[PDB]
């Protein structure tokens, strides 16, 4: 933990890659619904790819 | 007309459809299946405006 | 008593911090079949749908085929109502997962699968659709002339198409495979010094526990198993030792010259019953300079020997092997022509027994063979 002199009382800064990591089902849902990866193995592909 | 339509329909939903014998309604799935889709997907912000 | 002069160190800390660690749980791994039964469970099917899948994901193998017929899958469900129809477009949409072309019938099935889901921009794929789809045999059976005749293509436009057939995957399954290998560890060495094979058995393999005595019935109980682990691998060293000292001419000049030695010369050797020489000699190896064999496999059968005496059944495999493997590629020795060759040196084996002989060693016929 470092400090952010910057935030407002309800934020916190967290990493984008551990937020990949850790939000990923909600991503491969996203990606489905707006039609980006009609299947699950491709959702997966375009995440594990970073695209 | 378009694939996505059809896509975005369940099957139960085809069931019902007058004049479609359940025969028809497993040749769809087997010609969707064959390219790898399925029926019961669901779509946001469709038609795409084409 | 050497010294290994190179190895490998272990990733650990030489010492541990002193409370006892916890008990062995294990860790779950995955298989294909759970790669294939998650990636069902995240897609749309009905119920029915779901019970087809998991009973099809069930009879498939470590390749990724389809080892039962579609007519078991649908007995299996149980239900009179469901047609064959149903588990087709199942197995359609199965066979669409990742791996593509996972759940394949056969070869031909599996080519198609993975040949289908390219772009209509490739250079030359109606061809590998149309000789995959009818002609299959032509191409393994290296013809490459009537193929020519019947496909009416000239030599460019076949050759990039076997060229894209062997691009593709037929064991599209085995990208998820095992972790690691296991290996085994050998139980007796057979070194040579003084012109002579020395027999020993394994010293990383042999400890001496520690005599618990102290307290002290159960000292003699103890004693026992001592005993008996004694007399286990004094049985085992001879018998290893007799078979060495046997098989002596194979460890020096190799195959071609084993003798053909049976469980009765071991027991009437070393005096004991041929049930306790069949027990001992299961499952158990050892590491000679050639490699490592298990210690069962220089026995075998005997074939009738001309001047007198009998061949082993391996060295006859070898003389085969070596036979062919100098043979002209314009025309290659047949059955009765390879019996009549080793006909000259005292080999007296039926053309059956080289049949077999020759179906054991996995090597094509002759007319399979030829350039």
């Amino acid at each position: 933990i470092t400090v952010g002199p910057y935030l407002r009382l309800h934020q916190c800064g967290l990493p984008k890659k551990m937020a990949l990591e850790l939000f990923k089902p909600f991503i491969y849902g996203k990606l489905e619904l707006r039609g980006l990866a009609t299947t699950i193995k491709a959702a997966k592909k375009m995440v594990e790819r970073e695209e | 007309h378009y694939i996505g339509d059809l896509v975005q329909r369940t099957e139960v939903e085809l069931l019902k459809t007058p004049n479609l014998g359940k025969k028809s309604l497993t040749e769809i799935k087997d010609v969707l299946a064959s390219r790898g889709l399925s029926l019961g997907m669901r779509l946001e912000n469709w038609p795409p405006a084409s | 008593d050497t010294i290994y002069t190179a190895g490998t160190p272990s990733g650990t800390s030489g010492d541990y911090i002193d409370d006892e660690l916890p008990v062995y749980q294990g860790e779950t791994t995955q298989t294909l079949q759970d790669y294939l039964m998650w990636q069902v469970e995240l897609t749309p099917f009905s119920d029915t749908d779901r019970a087809i899948a998991t009973s099809i994901v069930d009879a498939v193998d470590e390749t990724g085929y389809l080892t039962v017929p579609l007519e078991d899958i649908l007995e299996s469900i149980g239900d009179e109502e469901i047609d064959i129809d149903e588990v087709e477009a199942v197995l359609k949409r199965i066979q669409r997962f990742d791996p593509v072309g996972v759940a394949a019938k056969d070869l031909r099935d599996c080519l198609l699968i993975q040949l289908s889901q390219f772009d209509k921009t490739t250079p030359w794929l109606e061809e590998a659709r149309l000789i995959i789809s009818d002609h299959l045999d032509l191409l393994a059976n290296h013809d490459f002339r009537t193929l020519m005749r019947v496909t009416r293509l000239k030599e460019d436009v076949l050759k990039e198409a076997v060229n894209l057939i062997q691009s593709l995957d037929p064991r599209p399954g085995q990208s998820i495979q095992t972790g690691e290998p296991e290996y085994v560890i050998p139980d007796v060495l057979v070194r040579k010094h003084n012109g002579h094979w020395t027999v020993e058995l394994n010293s990383d393999s042999i400890p001496r526990l520690q005599i618990n005595q102290h307290y002290a019935s159960n000292l003699q109980d103890a004693k026992w198993l001592i005993k008996s682990l004694e007399s286990r691998n004094d049985t085992l060293l001879r018998v290893s030792r007799c078979i060495v000292e046997q098989q002596q001419a194979f460890f020096e000049q190799g195959e071609e010259y084993m003798k053909p030695m049976v469980l009765a010369d071991i027991a009437q050797a070393v005096e004991m019953h041929e049930s306790t020489i069949s027990r001992v000699t299961t499952q158990k190896y050892l590491h000679s300079p050639r490699g490592i064999f298990e210690l069962k496999y220089f026995f075998s059968s005997h074939v009738n020997t001309e001047g007198g005496g009998e061949a082993s059944s391996t060295a006859i495999r070898a003389l085969v092997k070596k036979l062919i493997a100098a043979e002209n590629p314009a025309k290659p020795l047949s059955d009765s022509k390879l019996t009549s060759l080793l006909s000259e040196q005292g080999i007296m084996v039926a053309r059956r027994t080289v049949a077999k002989y020759r179906e054991s060693l996995s090597i094509p016929p002759s007319n399979q063979r030829k350039q």
